[PDB]
């Protein structure tokens, strides 16, 4: 029970799900065509959550994939993990996004929104109880953008209780990738602040750091940088797939963190991280385990501890291990970082273990984190916002779709109201 | 003739039970299929073929743990009516447990009581194994105790608990548990026993030579005092205690009903020599304040009355001289205004072991566990000083006022304990 | 019914007692596992196997002597809660013993005491082996003894002790260590009792033939030292001479607690023929200065009492005769106003070998161990002269004056013999 049901958007979180989807198949024995060769019979005890049982031992991914144009569907379904899919399921347009917000949303959103919304009816009705709803996108791109953000806003006009999270991609700090990088942003911070239940937010140049510092790797693919969140995305609900000696889901995640609903905006964290050879002369504990989460650097999100604010710090572990070994461990480094966090909590740690390792290694870790150093970087984006804006550039464009400068700009004083309130309870301890 | 069912309530009180009957089937030889190759109708109940089954139930909001029971080991011991299953948890949410997903499955649970209660005549107490931690252990247990109260009123209920740790906290709304739930535990429930999880592991790590313990061993500490507690029930000793007396005898007043475990003696299995364990040995370790399971010193307060179940072999004159040594000290001392504080209660049946001679049960209603409430009052007043998570439980229906009139109501429960330490 | 616990203090008094202990198992017959195939409750307690403990605490800073104990031969006879070990040693300095790392574990130390003194009734005696060379030894030494005179006050607490050599001095602040030990060991201690290093080398040169000995050898003379005196406690002889008695015959006036030790017949295995060793022949061995086992002449002063503790095969006539030698000599002479100044112990039971008939325990008194001070009195001047290693002690929180404080102390205790001596 209490099954999941997948959407894509965009173009990077399409390639993201091409690797998740991956990750989820080892993690069930699921074969590149949809059977089972699994032997472990704790994965068919609860396969039903990411895959519907098709009939004559079949296995699909329960998944909604949505693009604007037909290359990305046609580089799924033609590499690895692509006939595992649904045909009926690769629910794509024609023409492209043109990396505008506005034709994500406005023109061209409307047209692709029922038949997915139909889909997601279809998978809804099909499942025996709802768990809730994921969605992997970028905030750079135009499909990315506007289109996931289309539908979020129908989805909490339809569910109330079910909850909804997105593994956005923030947009990059000092490498510009995208021109109009800021107008899918800020246009996009608007839907995520207000219908969104918790959201994730990765930086892209610490996931260039991390592939770079700890791994120290030369040549890094998407294949090893998107990879990173394939493995954190398993991370968070490895304890609703298996049994633990504390288990956890998504509801256990959202309720213990989320303070106030407007403070939802989280980070992650993953352990252990090696070389190819670098990998044995490295005592791999829980107290390694421990120190690895809790630097800067560990952050897929580029921010420093340092320079901010904790206010709750979820953690949820893999494989068997004792817990005096994690609880003391789970409870000192509190103590020495003790300004870094905030006063009115006690023992803001949550724990969380599983019984089941990932695939490889005998233990693993997974940080989920959540401070005030977030909006330090919004400055910058609500600093790339005006500068682009101060001299009222790119508007055409959106003017071109229509819209007021005033949807520009109260969602910049609504990306101003997650300053306000971010800086309120730093302010505050 | 004399039965007394049990209970179990969210996760972490499963995990206890699966030891627990775990305990229980090799006490009377029984196997997990209900099996054995006479007066044992507390725990157990014959069906027409030779097989017995536990009086216990189930309940869970999540599918997770009851399948682990549905699949493991002990499968074939449980009657499938009795396994109850919800579909989404509390999740760490009172409000929930509360009134939200636990109003549904309720008609199941208490069906299942009068079920149990026709063959049951001499219903003498309930076994609820209820945390505070987590919200379906929490949530449920409100709405249970108090149509128990309508069905029967006048019969026994007993909670064996997991009080929250002051230090080793897990989850973050735990302060928000332990207020919301005062005012059922307070008005339902006979008498309550608190055990920390804190004081189990120094326990562990340096009287049982294991720094570093599991969950399946803390389980295995507490099982043993629920055991010696049914002691007189279960078997024949010259001194047998009904659970009857217990009530009767640990409560001056009916509102203070809080003691606390301590099992006696706890040796390693390397340590099983260098020792003699006497009567008059164990129990100076059982005042010790390191070996209770509770995180509250005991030389900070005064006992208002204290018990010992002693099982294994026992002679009374014996305990009558250890007993003589408790009174005539000065580090340990009672509540002055009652000179009788002792409960004493023998059983001539071994402790049991799970893969010695004798073995203790200190049953202490005491002072000294009134500090741990100011300890969990400290940490709900900030929590609740910025009105924190005050939009989960009111976003499920619960009133801000009903955390500010339980807020007094704690006021009321401390200030019993302090007027009782005077004179 | 009688008791005398032992405790050991710092690296030196451990491998003393690890040769007391093989000398105690094989009195009684126990094995190395507590084992053997009456009246001997002063050093065994009886578990409730058939399992006999000794009455021992090792308490170190350092963790290496103790694992040697923890990892060796005699590994099971000790209750693990016996084997107290530290993490960083005092490390020759008498102030890290006395304030910076002692005062953390004494609370277990003295915390096991209590356990032991449960099952004791018949408490007469206390055994600290300590010696003044290391730190741990010394400045653990004087924190132990200040709470035990306040938990018990009246009952005995005796040191076997080891004095630092005059010549063959190991480490460099060992003058500084004594004249700080010297105003506990003065107002705790009943009886101290030194033994110097350097004359069991000749003992072991000339009357044991082997001319270079090992620590392993040398903790032999002391152990047969220790088991004569409780020779009476033991065992028994027609005129048994209990611990009581020794602190009331041995001491003419309270300060004056400083006998010496003297083990005699000292032979080989070659020289146990050629000599009959009859009473009257071994003990004018007693009083020949190069067999006593501290470095001063007996001839440089006079004796104020005297103490023999003989065993093996003795008639008290035949003694009788030998003790009216010693009086009707000049070279060997007493204090004059102290006439009567011997203490005679007979036990029938012959002196164990560790790998002959009779053995004597002579136990003396004087007023020859007062030049001893004397020189080492002259080894701490010139060292506190340049005021040299203050920083250590003051680098560890120490007072300047209270070095001078207990500068005049040894004035006072050096006049006490002084004035004795004459009529
Ligand atoms: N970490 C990654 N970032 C990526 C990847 N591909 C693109 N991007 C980033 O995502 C942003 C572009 O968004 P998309 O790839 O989703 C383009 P999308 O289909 O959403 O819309 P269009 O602009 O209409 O094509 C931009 O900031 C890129 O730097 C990828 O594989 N990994
Ligand atoms: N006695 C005992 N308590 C445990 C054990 N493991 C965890 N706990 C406690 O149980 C608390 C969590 O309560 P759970 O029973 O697991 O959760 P729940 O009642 O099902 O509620 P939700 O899962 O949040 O809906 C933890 O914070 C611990 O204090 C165990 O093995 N024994
Ligand atoms: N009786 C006896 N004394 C010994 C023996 N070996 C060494 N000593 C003496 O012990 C002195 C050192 O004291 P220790 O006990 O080893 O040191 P400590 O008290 O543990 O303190 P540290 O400085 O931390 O080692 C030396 O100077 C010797 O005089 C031995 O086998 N028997
Ligand atoms: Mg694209
Ligand atoms: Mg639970
Ligand atoms: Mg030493």
């Amino acid at each position: 029970m209490r099954e999941i049901v997948h959407i894509q958007a965009g173009q990077c979180g399409n390639q993201i799900g091409a690797k998740f989807w991956e990750v989820i198949s080892d993690e069930h024995g699921i074969d590149p065509t949809g059977s089972y060769h699994g032997d472990s019979d704790l994965q068919l005890e609860r396969i039903n959550v990411y895959y519907n049982e098709a009939a004559g031992n079949k296995y699909v991914p329960r998944a909604i994939l949505v693009d604007l144009e037909p290359g990305t569907m046609d580089s799924v379904r033609s590499g690895p993990f692509g006939q595992i899919f649904r045909p009926d399921n690769f629910v794509f347009g024609q023409s492209g996004a043109g990396n505008n917000w506005a034709k994500g949303h406005y023109t061209e959103g409307a047209e692709l929104v029922d038949s997915v919304l139909d889909v997601v009816r279809k998978e809804s009705e099909s499942c025996d109880c709802l768990q809730g709803f994921q969605l992997t996108h970028s905030l750079g791109g135009g499909t990315g953008s506007g289109m996931g953000t289309l539908l979020i806003s129908k989805i909490r006009e339809e569910y109330p209780d079910r909850i909804m999270n997105t593994f956005s991609v923030v947009p990059s700090p000092k490498v510009s990738d995208t021109v109009v990088e800021p107008y899918n942003a800020t246009l996009s911070v608007h839907q995520l602040v207000e219908n969104t239940d918790e959201t994730y937010c990765i930086d892209n140049e610490a996931l260039y750091d991390i592939c770079f510092r700890t791994l120290k790797l030369t040549t890094p693919t998407y294949g090893d940088l998107n990879h990173l969140v394939s493995a954190t995305m398993s991370g968070v609900t490895t304890c609703l797939r298996f049994p633990g000696q504390l288990n956890a889901d998504l509801r256990k995640l959202a309720v213990n963190m989320v303070p106030f609903p407007r403070l939802h905006f989280f980070m992650p964290g993953f352990a252990p991280l090696t070389s190819r050879g670098s990998q044995q002369y490295r005592a791999l504990t829980v107290p390694e385990l421990t120190q690895q989460m809790f630097d800067a650097k560990n952050m897929m999100a580029a921010c420093d501890p340092r320079h901010g604010r904790y206010l709750t710090v979820a953690a949820v572990f893999r494989g068997r291990m004792s817990m005096k070994e994690v609880d003391e461990q789970m409870l000192n480094v509190q103590n020495k970082n003790s300004s870094y966090f905030v006063e009115w909590i006690p023992n803001n740690v949550k724990t969380a273990v599983c019984d089941i390792p990932p695939r490889g290694l005998k233990m693993s870790a997974t940080f989920i984190g959540n401070s005030t150093a977030i909006q330090e970087l919004f400055k910058r984006i609500s600093e790339q916002f005006t500068a682009m804006f101060r001299r009222k550039a790119f508007l055409h464009w959106y003017t071109g779709e229509g819209m007021d400068e005033m949807e520009f700009t109260e969602a910049e004083s609504n990306m101003n109201d997650l300053v306000s309130e971010y800086q309120q309870y730093q302010d505050a301890t | 003739m004399r039965e007394c069912i049990s209970i179990h309530v969210g996760q972490a009180g499963v995990q206890i039970g699966n030891a627990c009957w775990e305990l229980y089937c090799l006490e009377h030889g029984i196997q997990p299929d209900g099996q054995m190759p006479d007066s044992f109708n507390t725990f157990f109940s014959e069906t027409g073929a030779g097989k017995h089954v536990p009086r216990a139930v189930f309940v869970d909001l999540e599918p997770t743990v009851i399948d682990e029971v549905r699949t493991g080991t002990y499968r074939q011991l449980f009657h499938p009516e009795q396994l109850i299953t919800g579909k989404e948890d509390a999740a760490n949410n009172y409000a929930r447990g509360h009134y939200t997903i636990g109003k549904e499955i309720i008609d199941l649970v208490l069906d299942r009581i009068r079920k149990l209660a026709d063959q049951c005549t001499g219903l003498q107490g309930f076994l609820v194994f209820h945390s505070f931690g987590g919200g379906t252990g929490s949530g449920f247990t409100s709405l249970l105790m108090e149509r128990l109260s309508v069905d029967y009123g006048k019969k026994s209920k007993l909670e064996f608990s997991i009080y929250p740790a002051p230090q080793v906290s897990t989850a973050v709304v735990e302060p928000y548990n332990s207020i919301l739930t005062t005012h059922t535990t307070l008005e339902h429930s006979d008498c309550a026993f608190m055990v920390d999880n804190e004081a189990i592991y120094d326990i562990c790590r340096r009287n049982l030579d294991i720094e570093r313990p599991t969950y399946t061993n803390l389980n295995r500490l507490i099982s043993q005092i629920v055991s010696s507690i049914t002691a007189s029930l279960r078997f024949d000793g010259a001194l047998n205690v009904d659970l009857t007396e217990f009530q009767t005898n640990l409560v001056p007043y009916p509102r203070i009903h809080f003691p606390l475990a301590t099992y006696a003696p706890v040796i390693s299995a390397e340590k099983a020599y260098h020792e003699q364990l006497s009567v008059a040995e164990i129990t100076n370790a059982c005042f010790e304040p390191a070996n209770q399971m509770v995180k509250c010193d005991p030389r900070h307060g005064k006992y208002m009355a204290c018990c010992l179940l002693y099982r294994g072999d026992v002679v009374p004159k014996d305990v009558n001289a250890a007993i003589a040594t408790i009174k005539t000290k000065r580090s340990i001392q009672f509540v002055d205004w009652c000179p009788t504080g002792f409960k004493v209660g023998i059983n001539y049946q071994p402790p049991t072991v799970v893969p010695v001679q004798r073995a203790v049960c200190m049953l202490s209603n005491t002072t000294a566990i009134a500090e741990a409430w100011a300890r969990l009052d400290h940490k709900f007043d900030l929590m609740y000083a910025k009105r924190a998570f005050v939009h989960w439980y009111v976003g499920e229906g619960m009133e801000e006022g009903e955390f500010s009139e339980a807020r007094e109501d704690m006021a009321a429960l401390e200030k019993d304990y302090e007027e009782v330490g005077v004179d």
